[PDB]
């Protein structure tokens, strides 16, 4: 079929790898491939290197290496486990004095591997981790809130690795450090650090404004030791103030990198600001006892500059981009590991001072609990550690390349100011600026742009071509915001004629501002329109027509999209609708080049050229995260030959390496019989006759048996009381067979308990003994199926204690899980959208004769609502129409890039043709107007729409220009009074129904603890019922509604007992007396040692228990 | 009542009105060329023509409405008050007008165009600010609402 | 919502709050505003006003701007800075409670200048101000419900002849009651200041100790539930919901609690059967 | 909306009154099973199903049918309650 | 103290605690019942004041003691009355329901103003009781049980119950709410008609006055039990007597916009 | 009746034993192995009651026909169970203890 380009940009460079982000961060924090000698300093190369040796008769580190998992991945999310390697450590306990070295190959816990796409297996869950942005370390300058000329200078080094540094100016012109909530002088640390009055004066006698203010000679009186000894006294008061005590402290704050470090990226800014080249990335360094100098003078200098108004010297913003950094999940795991690497070593010294300090294995020497129980934590349950959502492979997608600011270390939701959650003048090409949930999370959770690179500093940098005289060059150059914000960088739209720019004078941001230049200034270029936004919004056609807002709705709803059994790929794309479904990992590829050998529906066996005659399985019909099923349905034939990279299987949710989401539908534009009132959507029934917007969905069961104190559990086929004929789809065993279908509340596993002992009541025991049905020692725990679900068994899993490779908590036995699914059409009550986010509830669905429909019968499917477009202002969904009315009659797809696309008079063109293979064709039939399209004609010039005079061919071809056609009403038979537009929609179906939704509840079971009923759907419960709606109730005033909403229908005994008695029994439910819930409140009173006395008006006590529980 | 694209008229006055905007800001920095104004007071005078340019051409659209098209489902829409305000007709047809910083100071130059002649990439990256500060500021809203209306009522509750 | 008078025993306070709460969630200087004038804390703009009255007289020195209200006798003397953007000129008679510069007003300089009336009417059109910039369209009347409930509480200035104790707080009423009482009583009547209290706080000092106790900080309002030794006589909704009794309102109004209902037959033969005895 | 429902608010002076007289009317009918009314067969209140014209079972429909007639005196403290409860047992069992 | 399924029990801590200041107390008492010396019996007292310390309030005095082997501290009587989950606060204002549903809503034009739908499984199992009381009232089940057997079977829904269903009804009214109620009219009172489907069907003109529009929003469904809880509805929060705003008094009954359109 | 005032005040112990049905020695709730209840304890039904209606531990009475009547080879009297809901019992202190609110 025809597949129509638009646009005039041609780039120059191809989209990187998606998920590199993930996998490239991970893989440069394990080294797992390198020989050992060339593991340079960095991740847990870099953790081991700075953690020991163990110092207390001396151990340190060699090298590392990593085991092997002992179960394949699938096995291992089949067994429900960890997906990881052993690491063993190279270690040599070496005694200085002795000689002894212990040399061994100890084992230190644990790993998690990452999947080959990218995500993590643990306990057969798939998580994944999400990046977090902070601020970066170094050193800043901010202005000083209180004193309005002054500045407070900043120095934050890594986090987790020591405090923030304030220099602050005193009101007397001294200046002063403020470090741990506590302020104390700054010449004092001068003369710890060996600068006298002479060195002070000598080199800051620039500005001796503060620098006279900043003199004093007491402390030049005192000695560094002895300003130690003093400044012990003050940050740590109380406490004996020795020397060696204040060195060892004060050396442990400021001059140990083992727990202190400046960030290294922090020490490449902090470089660049101050033009000073470091040599550690610490605050002063421990030499011949004392300290010598790394930062502490340049950064005066540079805070007085600032105070004197010296040029050169600024404030940074601090939610800038070149000050902000992001971390991946290496760094994430690499802190956690240092964490526990430090935990274990603060172990071994405990246990270094205990034993015979010869017969020491260092194997016997560390424990591998702490560890592994940090990472196994980390990966559980961190805020960071996510659940991996599965919905669609654009969505696992998005899900990878999140970018958060919460979690450890980040901000919390009270503490959310507005600039947080405000975009940056320097988001541009580096963070999708629209793509973000809405709700409380807002400003917050977000994702990386689409051309955007991380580098391994953490920040984030970006593609421009480069601009030589009046010729854009052919290379590209990834930058930061800082080195983005000392040029002039014009747009991508810019005319070009070859590498000569085209336009006079262009548009360009200058620091993030838009002017206009002449095209000599221009130094850089943007790649293409596609560097600023996200892959999810790079989805949405025509959105330089949609508003910001339902934009971010669309942009967001394509991630909750679910995968049909008949999808589609939609009939107007953007291009990188196979970029998408290439990276990620989903469908099938080839290799290398040679013949399609067998296919068959679970695998694929391929001759190639090198001649490996290669198998492929096919993961087919599993289950998501969220009971989705995936599947890799074959696409290739025997007998056929392939190259490099052509797709053999289709994926989830896609077709012919497009990716399918929704459906393209036919869809006009009016509002029907007030079913469209408030964006609800109308359908016909067409769409349930072929098998449009259906879908399957795994339902996940399970149940465990263990062992009891009371007598273990057993599943069997017989439980007390059951008849065969509720029993039939069982196996011997107790499990159903697999192809049965099951209703709700039948049973799935037949799990016996043996009893305890307890009373009956006499009447139904004595219904037991007249009947003939006696009881067992055991009762029953059967499985069966909560409410509302049913359908199908297709696959049922038996674990077993005793099995390889199985682990549970004590206890268990056995467990069962039994795999359910069904297949789901589309009925009243489901949730639609399109990519333009107007979404909505379908509403009535209709037979087919009802619907409007085309001259030639063409009936449409798909009626909206027009009052929600102008009030959102996304009007990108009616080009959208246009052009799929188009492709309808063409029977051709298009392809329109962001920003850069097919504008009005193309669409003009391709609709003048369009009308012509439409109507000429049904003239040549000999069929030509109707009286009821001349009537509406000529109704419809009234209206400004056509001009008069013309014949009504070329008044419909005018009709069809502007993308209207007439209607004819199928209940009715006359036209609709004037022109609709009408086309073709890619229309997605969202992943919620009403399954997981509708529930209603009489009456059943309720609290074994406070007598209410059940709550959540899942366990049949009644609502929650919040004080609004009593303070709504109390504003009608209708009381007793109220009391027996108190009571009646909730957490009473007796009231509901006689209430549901008395309907059984036909009349009215009466009133209670002494209120329970008063009642308990009084005993709790007396409980309290506080008589309380209920009166009357007239002072009786009135007794409420009428002498019940009272002597 | 559909909608087509082409109801999206644009009056042919809106880039004469450019065109007079362009000749005033030309004479703006004219008379800041020879410093007779400070950049402040020029500042102010550009955000007061394009004010006012603003609503000649929101005026203009609706004249243009009433005179031509009547029934225009649009106009319809916005004088029957079921759906729209003025200034979405005009986002809609005319210009976009004016954005902020984070700063809240305005930019000073304007979005040139409609929603129908399609933006240019900054425009976007310029009206996305507004947007993420109107999204914020409801969803902060909400709660404090609830916790207003719950200190009152208890204090009232006699 | 029945556009004819109300019927007895309705509640209105719910109905108030809720109908002042509804459109806060359609606000955007905005709901901080409404939150400082329902609390009457101390403004941000904290303009002055008059408290006697007399004439203005300006004295703009360069550096200093003071002013003179200066009536027959009583020349009071305010000292501003020179940002403040006055309201009047010099040569100007104005009026006690008549501010002299922009900015909001504290309300307890209202409350010393011009009695608690004026204080309720300066709230009252100061959030019908707030509302109606919004464009909301609100009847007075719960705010006007809300802002008497604001200023029911009272300061005991010197007991005399009373069992109570000076500084003490108590509700209006029950000072009028003890006054008219003491009158009535041949003693001297208790001397009571105005007083007004923000707005938690007025929830806060109730006397109905079962909804306070429940209310919030509820360990040490628990502590006072534990101090009492009092009785509560159940007069709000709070309590009859927190002891589940049916509350006095609507249906539970004891104005109509006891309605009887009868035929007219069997109520003619029962009152026969009464009149025959 | 139930019929007559604004001259049942001219009937009496506050709704809640209203209310609470339709409740007790309606329990009093219940307890004695519609055969203490004071309607007619014509006044009854139908109901129409495939089988034909039937009773209606809500009490509610009768009691305000009831008070749109104007045969039952209302008010407060017109006679002790038990004697009309024990006159009511004697006169009307079930 | 009561067994759960696993074995384990779920326990009040106030047990423990009542434990404890029985075992310290008759502890001392046989202390001092033997004369022991006095530091040991000054140490006693000092635990018996600790502990019945802990009984009325743990967590106020030191640390708040424990299970042994637990971090989490225990819940006094002052746990068990105030917090935001005591029994002031919580057990009174904030609670779970009988008799309830929630779905999803959807327009539906051809109803009445005072109408709402309902699906047939929604008040099959909301009607239940009166459904049991009216089936025994007719010759379809002798008793309760026959028909309480009977409905348990889907296959056994004929056509006869769906009379009774449709009969007992006639001149009911539930009440439809919507979270967050702000005023009072968030919920309002509607008689049913069954529908199909598994959905809540809505008058048009009442969705404004909820402020709920159709792009998903669930909601929850309530029914009054006595005679008295049916008149307090019918009269007062039923949707055609209330019209005008009790904040302003203006129609928000009012017209909207496909109607207004078309007018 | 019906309630009107509520009047809250404190406590005496000549009171608290009024309310108090009895005294609690035991350390020991319910059993274990037989799950019963122990006699002087803290769930010890002949304090507070039996479990289920109209029957003693012993089994003399399992009907209506009597109330009351404590059967002495349990301790437990016949009555319905409900009153477990509304039973105080007390524990004598070998030496006086602060109510530690009016101290805290
Ligand atoms: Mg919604
Ligand atoms: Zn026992």
């Amino acid at each position: 079929m025809e597949i129509k380009r638009f646009g005039r940009i041609r780039e120059v460079i191809p989209l990187p790898p998606l998920t590199e982000i993930q996998v490239e961060s991970y893989r440069r924090a394990l080294q797992a491939d390198v020989p050992p000698e060339k593991r340079e300093n960095v991740g847990i190369q870099a953790a081991f290197r700075e953690t020991f040796p163990i110092e207390e008769l001396v151990l340190d580190f060699l090298e590392y290496r990593l085991g092997e998992p002992p179960f394949p991945q699938d096995e291992c999310r089949e067994k429900d486990l960890t997906y990881q390697a052993p690491l063993y450590a190279r270690l040599q306990l070496i005694h200085k004095d002795t000689g002894l070295i212990k040399e061994d190959e100890v084992f230190l816990g644990h790993i998690p591997l990452m999947t080959e796409d990218g995500s993590f297996i643990i306990n057969g869950a798939d998580r994944v981790i999400v990046s977090q942005i902070h601020r970066s370390p170094g050193v800043y300058f901010t202005p000083d809130p209180a004193r309005p000329g002054r500045y407070i200078a900043s120095i934050i080094p890594l986090p987790k690795r020591g405090p923030w540094i304030d220099l602050e100016v005193e009101p007397n012109g001294v200046v002063s450090m403020k470090v741990n909530k506590r302020k104390f002088p700054l010449v004092l640390l001068l003369r710890v650090l060996g600068y006298d009055q002479e060195t002070l004066a000598r080199e800051l006698g620039a500005y001796g404004e503060l620098v006279q203010g900043l003199m004093d000679e007491s402390v030049f009186a005192m000695r560094p030791e002895e300003a130690l000894i003093r400044l012990f006294t003050l940050l740590r008061p109380g406490d004996p103030p020795k020397r060696d005590k204040a060195v060892a402290y004060v050396y442990g704050l400021i001059a140990d990198p083992r727990r202190y470090d400046l960030g290294e990226a922090g020490r490449y800014k902090a470089e660049e600001k101050l033009g000073i080249r470091l040599s550690g990335r610490t605050l002063a360094r421990f030499e011949d006892g004392e300290f010598k100098d790394e930062v502490f003078l340049p950064t005066l200098r540079y805070l007085f500059a600032l105070t004197a108004g010296v040029p050169g010297h600024e404030v940074d913003d601090i939610d800038h981009l070149g000050n902000r950094r992001i971390r991946t999940v290496g760094e994430l795991m690499t802190d956690q590991f240092r964490v526990g690497l430090a935990r274990l070593a603060r172990g071994v010294r405990e246990r270094m001072l205990m034993g015979s300090e010869d017969s020491l294995t260092p194997a016997k020497l560390v424990n591998s609990r702490p560890l592994e129980a940090a990472i196994r934590e980390f990966f559980s349950r961190s805020q960071l550690s996510q659940f991996k959502d599965e919905t669609n492979p654009l969505s696992s997608l998005r899900h990878k390349r999140r970018i958060s600011a919460l979690g450890p270390g980040g901000l919390t939701r009270e503490r959310a100011g507005f600039d947080v959650r405000d975009v940056h003048r320097t988001h541009y090409g580096r963070i999708c600026p629209v793509e973000t949930p809405e709700g409380a999370n807002i400003g917050l959770i977000t994702s990386l742009a689409a051309y955007a690179r991380v580098d391994e500093l953490g920040f984030i940098r970006t593609p421009y071509r480069r601009v030589v005289g009046g010729v854009v060059t052919d290379e590209v150059v990834y930058m930061t915001a800082t080195e983005e914000d000392r040029y002039t960088i014009a747009q991508a739209n810019t005319p070009l004629e070859g590498n000569r720019i085209a336009a006079e004078r262009v548009v360009a941001r200058r620091k993030g501002e838009p002017v206009i230049v002449s095209p000599e200034e221009v130094e850089f270029m943007d790649v293409s329109p596609k560097q600023v936004f996200s892959v999810n919004t790079n989805l949405i056609p025509f959105l330089e027509h949609d508003d910001a807002n339902r934009a971010l709705m669309g942009s967001n709803m394509q991630t909750q999209a679910v995968p049909l059994i008949r999808a589609q790929a939609p009939v107007v794309m953007t291009g990188l609708e196979e970029r998408v479904v290439r990276d990620s990992l989903a469908a099938l590829y080839a290799e290398e080049d040679g013949e399609v050998a067998k296919v068959d529906g679970n695998r694929i066996v391929v001759r190639y050229e090198d001649g490996r005659l290669v198998e492929y399985p096919l993961r087919r019909f599993y289950r998501s995260n969220q009971g989705t099923a995936l599947d890799q349905r074959p696409r290739v034939v025997v007998g056929q030959r392939v190259r490099k990279g052509d797709l053999l299987a289709d994926g989830p949710a896609s077709e012919n390496g497009f990716l399918a989401l929704g459906q393209n539908v036919l869809v006009a534009i009016m509002p029907f019989d007030g079913y469209n009132f408030e964006d609800a959507i109308v359908i016909s029934e067409e769409l349930l006759k072929r098998d449009f917007y259906t879908s399957i969905h795994i339902e996940r069961y399970e149940i465990e048996a263990r062992d009891t104190k009371l007598g273990p559990e057993r599943i069997t086929r017989d439980i007390p009381h059951l008849s065969e004929a509720a029993l039939r789809d069982l196996d011997e065993e107790g499990v159903v067979r697999i192809g049965a279908e099951v209703k709700p509340g039948d049973i799935l596993v037949g799990r016996t308990s043996f009893k305890g002992e307890s009373e009956p009541t006499p009447e139904e025991r004595l219904l037991r003994s007249i009947f003939g049905e006696k009881a067992r020692d055991v009762k029953d725990t059967s499985l069966r199926v909560p409410p509302g679900e049913g359908g199908i068994v297709v696959r049922t899993v038996r674990l077993r204690r005793g099995d390889p490779g199985v682990e549970l908590k004590p206890g268990v036995r056995e467990v069962v899980r039994v795999y359910v699914a069904q297949k789901r059409k589309l009925q009243v009550g489901d949730k639609l959208a399109n990519r333009h986010g107007n979404k909505g509830v379908v509403a009535k669905i209709l037979p087919v004769e009802d619907m409007p429909h085309l001259p030639d019968g063409t009936p449409v499917d798909v009626i909206l609502n027009p009052l929600g477009v102008p009030s959102r202002m996304n009007l990108g969904q009616i080009l959208e129409t246009h052009l799929g009315l188009a492709g309808y009659f063409l029977g051709q797809r298009y392809i329109s890039p962001i920003f850069d696309g097919a504008k009005e008079p193309e669409i003009k063109e391709l609709l003048a043709q369009a009308f012509e293979v439409y109507f000429g064709k049904r003239k040549g039939e000999g069929f030509g107007v109707d009286k009821r399209e001349v009537e509406v004609l000529r109704r419809a010039e009234k209206l400004g729409l056509v001009t008069p005079g013309k014949t009504p061919e070329e008044q419909l071809k005018e009709l069809f220009l502007q993308g209207k056609v007439v209607l004819y009403d199928g209940r009715t038979g006359e036209p609709i009074e004037g022109p609709i537009v009408v086309g073709q929609m890619f229309i997605m179906k969202l992943y919620h129904m009403v399954e997981d939704k509708m529930h209603a509840r009489s009456t059943g079971p309720y609290s074994l603890i406070t007598q209410q009923p059940l709550g959540g759907k899942a366990q049949f419960g009644g609502q929650r019922f919040g004080e609004m709606e009593v303070w709504a109730l109390e504003a009608y005033g209708a009381a007793h509604t109220l009391q027996e909403m108190l009571t009646l229908k909730s957490d009473d005994i007796e009231g509901r007992n006689a209430a549901y008695e008395a309907i059984i029994k036909g009349e009215d439910v009466p009133e209670p007396s002494v209120p329970e819930s008063f009642r308990v409140l009084v005993k709790e009173l007396q409980a309290l040692a506080l008589d309380v006395q209920t009166l009357d008006e007239k002072d009786n006590p009135v007794d409420i228990f009428e002498g019940l529980a009272s002597k | 009542i559909t909608i087509g694209i082409d109801d999206a008229v644009i009056p042919e006055e809106k880039k004469q009105y450019l065109e007079e905007a362009d000749r005033k800001l030309l004479q703006i920095e004219q008379a800041y060329e020879m410093g007779f104004l400070t950049d402040r007071e020029r500042y102010d005078q550009i955000l007061q023509l394009w004010t006012e340019t603003t609503e000649k051409v929101t005026q203009a659209v609706f004249k243009n409405f009433e005179e031509n098209y009547p029934f225009n489902p649009l106009y319809v829409m916005a004088q029957s008050g079921a759906r729209g305000n003025p200034q979405q007709i005009r986002q809609l047809c005319g210009l976009r007008g004016l954005m902020q910083k984070p700063s809240g100071e305005t930019f000073e130059v304007p979005v040139r165009s409609s929603f129908r002649e399609g933006l240019t990439v900054l425009e976007y990256f310029i009206s996305s600010h507004g947007a993420r500060k109107g999204g914020a500021d409801t969803a902060l809203r909400t709660a404090d609402s609830g916790y207003l209306t719950r200190k009152l009522v208890d204090v009232t509750h006699e | 919502s029945m556009a004819r008078p109300v019927s007895i025993g309705e509640a209105v306070g719910i109905v108030a709050a809720q109908s002042i709460g509804e459109p806060g969630t359609q606000l955007t200087q905005g709901l901080p505003r409404v939150i400082e004038l329902f609390e009457a804390r101390r403004p941000k703009a904290k303009a002055v006003i008059s408290e006697i009255d007399g004439v203005v007289r300006i004295e703009e020195t360069e550096e200093k701007l003071s002013v003179f209200v200066e009536s027959e006798g009583f020349s009071k003397e305010y000292k501003l800075p020179k940002e403040a953007r006055l309201l009047v000129k010099d040569g100007d008679y104005v009026e006690a409670g008549q501010p002299l510069t922009r900015g909001a007003i504290d309300p307890h300089q209202l409350l010393e200048a011009k009695g608690p009336e004026a204080v309720e009417r300066y709230l009252v059109e100061e959030i019908q101000k707030v509302y109606r910039a919004q464009g909301v369209k609100l009847h007075d009347k719960h705010i006007e419900i809300v802002v008497r409930q604001m200023m029911k509480y009272v300061e005991v200035t010197d007991p005399g002849d009373s069992r109570l104790l000076e500084g003490q707080v108590l509700e209006k009423w029950d000072v009028e009651a003890l006054n008219e009482r003491l009158i009535a009583e041949g003693k001297t009547p208790v001397a009571w200041k105005p007083l007004l209290m923000g707005v938690t706080k007025s929830a806060l000092s109730t006397k109905s100790w079962l909804s306070a106790a429940s209310f919030q900080n509820t360990t040490h309002v628990l502590t006072e539930a534990a101090i009492a030794g009092k009785k509560d006589e159940l007069i709000g909704l709070k309590e009859n919901v927190i002891l589940g009794r049916l509350i006095p309102a609507g249906t539970g109004s004891d104005f109509v609690r006891f309605t009887q209902v009868v035929d007219q037959k069997t109520l003619k033969a029962i009152e026969e059967a009464r009149k025959e005895a | 909306a139930e019929p007559g429902i604004d001259k049942l608010f001219g009937m009496v002076d506050s709704k809640y009154r209203l209310t609470v007289v339709v409740a007790k009317r309606a329990q009093q009918l219940l307890r004695h099973g519609f055969k203490n009314t004071v309607l007619e067969p014509e006044e009854r209140p139908k109901m129409q199903t495939l089988e034909g014209l039937f009773d209606d079972p809500n009490a509610v429909t009768w009691a305000m049918k009831e008070l749109l007639t104007g045969r039952l005196v209302f008010g407060e403290n017109l006679v002790p309650e038990d004697r009309l409860q024990k006159e009511m047992e004697r006169l009307y069992p079930v | 103290m009561v067994q759960v399924d696993g074995g384990r029990f779920a326990t009040s801590d106030l047990n423990d605690l009542y434990r404890r200041l029985i075992n310290r107390n008759n502890r001392l008492k046989k202390l001092l019942a033997q004369g022991a010396p006095e530091i040991i019996i000054r140490n006693e007292k000092r635990m018996l004041q600790e502990a019945v310390d802990a009984l009325l309030d743990n967590g106020r005095r030191g640390a708040p003691v424990t299970n042994p082997g637990s971090d989490r501290p225990l819940r006094s009587l002052t746990d068990i009355l105030s917090g935001k989950q005591g029994r002031f606060r919580q057990n009174l204002l904030g609670k779970r329901v009988d008799y309830s549903g929630r779905s999803v809503i959807v327009v539906g034009p051809q109803l009445k103003l005072h109408q709402c739908g309902l699906p047939k499984r929604m008040a099959l199992e909301l009607f239940k009781p009166f459904l049991l009381k009216k089936m025994e009232e007719k010759g379809i089940a002798p008793n309760v049980k026959a028909a309480r057997r009977m409905l348990e079977r889907q296959r056994d829904i004929k056509d006869e119950v769906w009379d009774a269903l449709e009969e007992v009804i006639h001149g009911k009214v539930v009440l439809l709410n919507r979270a967050p109620t702000l005023h009072r009219l968030g919920i309002q009172a509607f008689q049913p008609v069954l529908v199909e489907g598994q959905s809540i069907q809505l008058h048009p003109l009442v969705c404004e006055a909820f402020n709920a529009d159709f792009d998903g929003d669930q909601m929850a469904v309530h029914v009054p039990l006595s005679s008295f809880a049916q008149a307090e509805a019918r009269i007062q929060m039923l949707s055609a007597h209330n019209l005008l705003s009790p904040a302003s008094g203006e129609p928000l009954a009012k017209p909207s916009r496909d109607i207004i359109l078309g007018l | 009746k019906e309630v009107r005032k509520v009047r809250i005040a404190l406590a005496s112990p000549e009171k608290i034993r009024s309310w108090s049905y009895g005294e609690v020695e035991k350390p020991e709730t319910i059993n274990y192995r037989t799950l019963k209840p122990e006699r002087d304890g803290l769930f010890d039904e002949r304090i507070f009651g039996p479990i289920k209606d109209y029957e003693c531990a012993c089994g003399k009475y399992k009907r209506q026909r009597f109330e009351g009547k404590v059967c002495e080879r349990c301790g437990v009297e016949v009555t319905k169970s409900i009153v477990r809901r509304y039973r105080m019992g007390h524990i004598e202190l070998a030496t006086p203890a602060a109510h530690i609110w009016f101290v805290k």
